[PDB]
């Protein structure tokens, strides 16, 4: 919102912006240490050894 | 039959070390605004009649 005399409201007066997570539902850890990882499935019809 | 490829190490030169110490500096802030006249008078009449000239 900007008035014609120069007064204005930016997006740091109503909110606080920062790089966060896209989703906060799922979270993992490994032996107590904070960790993330990707679980890999298998397409049916393909061999699981190669 | 093999038995080759001896690996040499590296020295990795050319690092730009620049030090820094304390100082005294003044702070400024830019503010937006308009320019206005020092004195402006809108000419208004104080009688009734037709402008002749």
């Amino acid at each position: 919102k900007v008035n014609p005399d120069g007064s204005q409201v930016r997006l740091k007066d109503v909110a606080d912006v920062g790089l966060g997570g896209q989703d906060y539902s799922i979270n993992a850890q490994f032996n107590g240490s904070p960790a993330s990882g990707i679980a890999i499935k298998l397409a049916t019809g393909a061999n699981a050894l190669d | 039959c093999g038995k080759s490829e001896a690996p040499p190490p590296a020295q990795t030169p050319e690092v730009g070390i620049v030090t820094l110490e304390a100082q005294t500096v003044t702070l400024n802030t830019e503010l937006p605004g308009r320019t206005n006249a020092f004195r402006i008078a809108e000419v208004r009449p104080q009688v009734n009649g037709i402008i002749l000239k």
